[PDB]
């Protein structure tokens, strides 16, 4: 009855922009941290960035700092990842995951992960 | 920083598998282990370096001591063929550092 | 420290419980031992420290009381129970015994 | 309080007893029989007052959790030993003749977490295990706040290691009768400091986090 | 465990009596020897204790200068010598072992007694 559903598989040309959505159906939003992790084909996972649920968070990876803009509308309780300036290193399978929001963040993990959105560049 | 997980781990059925998560002063920083199947999403198997989730078989276990964190998946059986990545939240840089990974083969 | 046993004169029927109150001059806490002195033979220690029973003494005998007043409880009188009873004041260097309590049948 | 002596070779003890032990060093009497203690069963049947010396059993003074030990294996000396506990609700005193022991009631508060499945009815001031949020519980502690963990499977290195650099200094850590008591330092330089531990209930790892 | 006492002996008035106390089944050292005067028609009365290990003796205030207690470690026998016998010094004398001296309790108990040496003056 509780699951995370992402956008369908999309193909974008290099240099264009791709928007990936992560809506929270079973779980109420802003209770948990929102994280974005992408897995390159035949490669290890790479966490893109994290947004704090209580207040806007600018925490992004150094590699993905320039071209990642993560917005939280909270009207539809959906997490949106805006990605642009794609390249050969910007194609992966993207995963949205949640960990409980706490004053100290090191404890708790990503218990639930998204369905997965395949992006081809 | 960077997590120096081994490139591979070789295990036989009905045995203990040790995946060492290596990092500088990793005892003071929590590791979160995620089971990566080839197509299925990362299933969290250990979070906060020794805690077992509500839904998981009991054989999964792990501990962090010193500069190495070991995922002791005792009684390796079919269905455990996966890549186990340890994730560490870096407090000073405020960005989680994600392990390279270590596939476990029966 | 004269420890007078006021109930010294006694006469009890078989099968009837008794109580022997034993009182001393000053407070002597729980430093009391009860002895059974049969005619002839030798005295036999019954209760050590007045709170725990000496081995070889049946369950009929029991000790109660602390500080100044102390009590003997016998569940069922026996011909072996027939004897003279004394109190030993373990406190203080001289040990003043009681005058005896002939528990007559 | 402001004393570091707990040995009873006129020994008077005025301290906050948190599972602290009283050493009643007394001779065998086989060497010097003049010396005696007026209460025979000291620390078990002991005078409540100082002038009105009356024997009262140790259950009826005002101690809450206790155990009294008489162990006679040492041939040189024999000791009658009692453990005191933080659970007492009032400042009781008792005298073994002189041995003056004062059990000061603990002025600060008590926090108890019973991850073990047992009825520690003596101190019902709690969080239970239900308060654990995602199997981690975060118990803040005011100055001097006494934290108690009831988990039997405490593993090792409880309160020894603190996550995130600086470790939360504890004045005293007691592991008595499978019961783990944390004493808050009552003075902390920076609030952002953490101390941790492990526990194993239902084979799940429940962990407690303590912060000022 | 049993304690044997010498046969009763009746000395003349003004003479001395020596009473022999034998220990069987327990170490003779480590247990004080207590002597009691069972005067006929009077209660038991304590005379003194003799320490086997140290050899020291302490006597009651009444018999502070009359009674003498000795022993012999080779034979492990306790002897008591009383001088200045009078008409009130006739009694039955018992030597008893303190089972409580060995350990724990401070009280004085007489677990085992002698047969009773009848002295007639
Ligand atoms: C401490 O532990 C007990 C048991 O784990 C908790 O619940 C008690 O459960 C027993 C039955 O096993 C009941 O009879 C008690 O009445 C319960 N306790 C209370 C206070 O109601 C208990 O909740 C825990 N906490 C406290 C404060 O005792
Ligand atoms: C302390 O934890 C216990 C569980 O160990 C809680 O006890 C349960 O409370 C609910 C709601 O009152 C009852 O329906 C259950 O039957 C209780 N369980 C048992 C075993 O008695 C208790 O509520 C907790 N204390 C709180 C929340 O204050
Ligand atoms: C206390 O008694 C125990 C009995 O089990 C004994 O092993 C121990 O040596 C004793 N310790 C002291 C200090 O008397």
């Amino acid at each position: 009855q509780v699951q995370l559903v992402q956008s369908g598989a999309e193909v974008r040309k290099p240099g264009a922009s791709v928007k990936v959505s992560c809506r929270t159906s079973g779980y109420t939003f802003t209770d948990y941290y929102m994280h974005w992790v992408r897995q390159a084909p035949g490669e290890g996972l790479e966490w893109m960035g994290s947004i704090n649920p209580k207040s806007g968070g600018t925490s992004y990876a150094e590699r993905f700092q320039g071209r990642v803009t993560m917005t939280m509308e909270t009207s539809v309780s959906t997490a949106y990842l805006d990605l642009s300036s794609l390249r050969s290193d910007d194609t992966a399978v993207y995963y949205c995951a949640r960990l409980l929001y706490s004053r100290a963040v090191y404890y708790y993990g990503m218990d639930v992960w998204g369905q997965g959105t395949t992006v081809t560049v | 920083y960077e997590l120096t997980q081994p490139p591979s781990v070789s295990v036989a059925p009905g045995k203990t598998a040790r995946i060492t998560c290596g990092g500088k002063d990793l005892g003071s920083k929590s590791v979160h282990w995620y089971q990566q199947k080839p197509g299925q999403a990362p299933v969290l198997v250990i979070y906060y370096d020794n805690i077992r989730p509500s839904g998981i078989p009991e054989r999964f276990s792990g501990s962090n001591s010193g500069n190495t964190a070991t995922l002791t998946i005792s009684r390796v059986e079919a269905g455990d063929e996966a890549d186990y990545y340890c994730q560490v939240w870096d407090s000073s840089s405020d960005h989680y550092v994600f392990g390279r990974g270590a596939k476990v083969t029966v | 420290i004269q420890m007078t046993q006021s109930p010294s004169s006694l006469s009890a029927s078989v099968g009837d419980r008794v109580t022997i109150t034993c009182r001393a001059s000053q407070i002597i806490s729980t430093y009391l031992n009860w002895y059974q002195h049969k005619p002839g033979k030798a005295p036999k220690l019954l209760i050590k420290s007045a709170s725990t029973l000496q081995s070889g003494v049946p369950s009929r005998f029991s000790g109660s009381g602390s500080g100044t007043d102390f009590t003997l409880t016998i569940t069922s009188l026996q011909p072996e129970d027939f004897a003279t009873f004394y109190c030993q004041q373990s406190y203080r260097d001289p040990i003043t015994f009681g005058q005896g309590t002939r528990l007559e049948i | 309080s402001g004393f570091i002596g707990y040995k009873c070779n006129f020994c008077t003890i005025h301290s906050y007893f948190i599972y602290d032990k009283i050493r009643l060093i007394i001779p065998k009497k086989s060497s010097s029989p003049e010396f005696k203690i007026l209460p025979e069963k000291c620390f078990q049947k002991v005078y409540t007052d100082y002038e009105n010396r009356v024997e009262t059993d140790i259950s009826e003074l005002g101690l809450i959790e206790y155990e009294i030990e008489e162990n006679d294996t040492n041939p040189n000396y024999n000791e009658r030993t009692i453990t005191i506990s933080p659970f007492s609700p009032k400042d009781i005193e008792f005298f073994c003749f002189m041995v003056h022991v004062r059990v000061l009631k603990y002025p600060h508060n008590i926090l108890f977490t019973n991850l073990t499945n047992d009825l520690f009815t003596y101190l019902p001031k709690t969080y239970n295990e239900s308060n654990f949020v995602s199997n981690v519980l975060e118990v803040e502690l005011n100055d001097g706040e006494l934290f108690v963990l009831a988990c039997e499977l405490i593993n090792k290195k409880c309160f020894q290691e603190g996550k995130e650099k600086a470790l939360y200094k504890s004045n005293k850590i007691i592991y008595h009768k499978n019961l783990t008591i944390f004493k808050a330092p009552f003075y902390v330089t920076s609030k952002d400091v953490n101390t941790e531990c492990t526990c194993k209930f239902k084979n799940n790892n429940y962990k407690i986090v303590l912060k000022p």
